[PDB]
RNA sequence: GUAACGGGGCUAAACCAUGCACCGAAGCUGCGGCAGCGACGCUUAUGCGUUGUUGGGUAGGGGAGCGUUCUGUAAGCCUGCGAAGGUGUGCUGUGAGGCAUGCUGGAGGUAUCAGAAGUGCGAAUGCUGACAUAAGUAACGAUAAAGCGGGUGAAAAGCCC
RNA sequence: CCCGGCGAGGGGAGUGAAAAAGAACCUGAAACCGUGUACGUACAAGCAGUGGGAGCACGCUUAGGCGUGUGACUGCGUACC
């Protein structure tokens, strides 16, 4: 006998809507990538993608916890002058604020590849002013 | 329906209707094979049992073929040594055909 | 007696791009990078021989682990209880039921979590 | 290889092969590593081993029935015809013939026959005497070989 | 400089891929004639909006 | 009904004959042959006799009719070539390579 | 005809290394004359 | 350029005191296949039945078999009633290899077993051929330049007038 | 007989057992470049392989989950002498 594996039609995703003004940045942030891979779910296989459909509701009042946000500073050098460059804490909440928590699950999925076909299923917007009434999100407290 | 039983060393999950292949019996075409060594049937429900081989059980099946598989290769090899190496072996089968499992 | 030199080797050369089938580039049209092809071809096959299993177990138990959790029970705790719990194999490998007709595997889990200890 | 001592060379260290000299095997063409030389594969053979590998075949050809023992086999002369007709009529194809007496007449036959042959006993050959259909012999053969296998 | 490695066949045809002939976008035939043109030249006859042009 | 013209032993690079073939593959053939005789360039005439052939064999012998006649392949090989040396700073006397083309078409009325 | 079925007492035909063949073989390269050195090379140096 | 947890993330998901669980290798084990050989039984020139520790492996040693080039049975026997060689595929063996066959091919071929060897290339910054490659990259030979009209010619910016 | 300089080269038609013997004529690989077709390539990434795999073309798969070739995509993963 050969063990059962999924298929890219068989994936079912349903619609989640995460409540994150009572959260924390991290447990929301893994619990969120667990979901958003399928390792919440049964994925039975090494290689399809299955995940939620994820809303997250707000997001843009995400505290950090305790001191290590003054020096969490979202570092980047694209090509110009001496220095490290960087990006206030302040700034990926205030302005775009959906960028805060898509780069806190980032770095928990596998690779290029399969990670930017689980990241794509992620979306934020700017906060309390969601657009997927449509699909009838289940709500999810955390 | 699915069940689980003990062809020898490994064990083998099937359904009703399934054909499937196994390590070798001395069993022909032309008898029986049924499983008392049944250990549960997933049935149409959960299932609650303690002690395996179930006696109120079976999976009833058919030999359809006993033969021998393809000729497989096994290559060693380990660089800059001069290690070179390639083996055969070719493994015998069973093919069975499943008609129990009760609903 | 001079002999010609490679009436053998044409069938050695054939059977190596025959195998070779399917490679992109000179792996399929040059002999030489034919020849390296097959040698690491058929390393990797072999680790991957072990390797598929130990691969897919990391996916046989990682399911049973869904199904346990949406039954209120961790992982450990139900295959701990279900070893307490008599006799029984069981296997990793046995939950089809857990990506699909998943009205089941409820009534083994619910008997591993009472018997805990 | 004649003709040139010459070295191709223009020093080694530049790009390129040692270059050692013009009548190198590798050279392309003109000769070869190990071609061949004069062969004689001929040892001394040993004469106690060898006339007992003869009483063997001798014995073999009474046990298998091949030794038919024609008493004195002749043609009144040096022509294949008569040695022809005579097999036909013997009822016998594709036979050894051995001559005790190197008769010219018997010795001279044979020729045109296109599986049939004629040796002598003297020395009687051993790669022969294990082929062919039949030993014909003379009974003056018998006697001749017999005193060389002793 | 030189190069490292051996180029693949199908780096020479995309290199070429953008350096290669393009479609007219079919042709003209004369308001006036039964001869047929060159677009936005002259025939030898003349013959683009009638009359007559340069007749060597 | 299909006619080959080649021309072997054709005096071209074959790169800049199958870059004048692929401008003119699949047109039908009154079309292509305009496209081709208002290209001056020699590389277009050198194609032209070819191409010209192929439709004339098919407007005479073997075939009938050309209103329905079709360019079903138009494609280049090379030729056998020749092998030149090159005069060349500090005495220099490398390799250039003189190739030809063995052009084909293939006219069909398919 | 009889002739062409012999054959030697048994092991009596050895039949012996070739050496230098295939580089699946085991043997090959150095050539049972192991890396280097004056034994790995060919016959020279030093006296008997 | 985070880059002194591997990383995300953690102000408890940390760390310390005690402990239990699980996962986790070709280990440990059973299945199916298989190598050699120890032990016992039949009972041998050859073997076969039960059982058993064993079997990662170079240098290197040793045993055994294969095709290629040619002899010998082969002066036979098969052949345009379709031979070698080329090639795609199936079958088959422990591997080398063996076999069957469509397509090609228009004359050669063949075991068992013994024997001889110029006996299998992919490398020697090895020799030659066909021909690739960076490339349509670079090259337009003292700019003793050229203009435009007619012409030979199938065709002219380089010829001729 | 067709295109063409009167050229070069091929084709048709005809010849022969055979031109899938066409003159450089024996049968004919492999590099080599190009055509024809199928399937594929624009959430797209490294020895290009391995392990898992949507799909589609073709094969009446007695349709009995297959054969044939390719393969989006992706777990894993460092050439040979």
């Amino acid at each position: 006998m050969k063990t059962f594996t999924a298929k890219p039609e068989t994936v079912k995703r349903d619609w989640y809507v995460v409540d994150a003004t009572g959260k924390t940045l991290g447990r929301l942030a893994t619990e969120l990538a667990r979901r958003l891979r399928g390792k919440h779910k049964a994925e039975y296989t090494p290689h399809v993608d299955t995940g939620d459909y994820i809303i997250v509701l707000n997001a843009d009042k995400v505290a950090v916890t305790g001191n290590k946000r003054t020096d969490k500073v979202y570092y980047h050098h694209t090509g110009h002058i001496g220095g490290i460059k960087q990006a206030t804490f302040e700034e990926m909440i205030a302005r775009r604020p959906e960028r805060v928590i898509e780069i806190a699950v980032k770095g928990m999925l596998p690779k290029g590849p399969l990670g930017r076909a689980m990241f794509r299923k992620l979306k934020v917007y700017a906060g309390n002013e969601h657009n997927h009434a449509a699909q009838q999100p289940q709500v999810l407290d955390i | 329906m699915y069940a689980v039983f003990q062809s020898g060393g490994k064990q083998h999950r099937v359904s009703e209707g399934q054909t499937v292949r196994l390590e070798k019996l001395d069993i022909a075409t032309g008898e029986t094979v049924e499983f008392a060594e049944v250990l549960m049937i997933a049935n149409g429900e959960e299932v609650k049992i303690g002690v395996p081989f179930v006696d109120g059980g079976v999976i009833k099946a058919e030999v359809v073929a006993h033969g021998r598989g393809e000729k497989v290769k096994i290559v060693k090899f380990r660089r800059r040594k001069h290690y070179r190496k390639q083996q055969g072996h070719r493994q015998w089968f069973t093919d069975v055909k499943i008609t129990g499992i009760s609903a | 007696a001079r002999v010609k030199r490679g009436v053998i080797a044409r069938a050695r050369h054939k059977k190596i791009l025959k195998q070779a089938k399917g490679y992109y580039g000179a792996r399929s049209r040059v002999y030489r990078v034919a020849f390296q092809a097959v040698i690491k071809a058929g390393q990797y096959a072999y680790r991957d021989r072990r390797q598929r299993k130990r691969q897919f177990r990391q996916l046989w138990i990682a399911r049973i682990n869904a199904a346990a959790r949406q039954n209120g029970i961790s992982y450990s705790k139900f295959i701990n209880g279900l070893k307490k719990a008599s006799v029984e194999i069981d296997r990793k490998i046995l939950a089809d039921i857990a990506v699909f007709d998943k009205v089941a595997f409820t009534a083994l889990v619910e008997k591993a979590k009472a018997a805990l200890a | 290889v004649t003709g040139s001592g010459k070295k191709p060379w223009r020093q080694k260290g530049t790009g390129r092969a040692r270059s050692g000299s013009i009548k190198s095997p590798i050279w392309r063409s003109g000769g070869v590593t190990f071609a061949a030389r004069p062969q004689d594969h001929s040892q001394k053979v040993n004469k106690k081993m060898y006339r007992g590998a003869l009483k063997s075949i001798l014995s073999e050809l009474v046990r298998q029935d091949r030794l038919i023992v024609v008493e004195k086999f002749s043609v009144e002369a040096p022509k294949t015809k008569l040695l022809a007709q005579k097999l036909k009529d013997m009822a016998l194809e594709d036979v050894l013939i051995i001559t005790g007496e190197l008769d010219e007449n018997l010795f001279l036959a044979a020729r045109n026959l296109h599986k049939v042959d004629v040796r002598d006993a003297t020395g009687i050959d051993p790669v022969s005497l294990i082929a062919f259909d039949k030993v014909v012999m003379t009974a003056d053969a018998v006697k001749q070989v017999e005193e060389m296998l002793a | 400089a030189v190069q490292q490695n051996k180029p693949t066949r199908s780096k020479r045809g995309m290199r070429r891929s953008h350096d290669a002939l393009t479609a007219v976008t079919s042709l003209s035939v004369d308001k006036t004639s039964g001869e047929k043109h060159l677009r936005h030249h002259i025939t030898a006859d003349g013959y683009y909006r009638g009359r007559k042009v340069i007749a060597k | 009904m299909e006619t080959i013209a080649k021309h072997r032993h054709a005096r071209s690079s074959a790169q800049k004959v199958r870059l004048v073939a692929d401008l003119i593959r699949g047109k039908k053939v009154s079309q292509a042959l305009d496209i081709l005789t208002y290209t001056n360039k020699k590389a277009a005439v050198l194609v032209k006799k070819v191409l010209e052939s192929a439709i004339a064999n098919a407007e005479h012998n073997d075939g009938a009719d050309i209103d329905d006649l079709k360019v079903t392949k138009i494609f280049v090989d090379e030729g056998p070539s020749m092998k030149r040396i090159m005069p060349r700073a500090k005495g220099r006397a490398d390799r250039i390579l003189k190739r030809t083309s063995h052009i084909t078409v293939v006219v069909s009325d398919r | 005809m009889r002739l062409n079925t012999l054959s030697p007492a048994e092991g009596s035909k050895k039949a012996g290394k070739r050496l230098g063949r295939g580089i699946g073989s085991g043997l090959g390269k150095t050539g049972g004359r192991g890396h280097k050195g004056q034994k790995s090379r060919s016959g020279g140096g030093v006296r008997r």
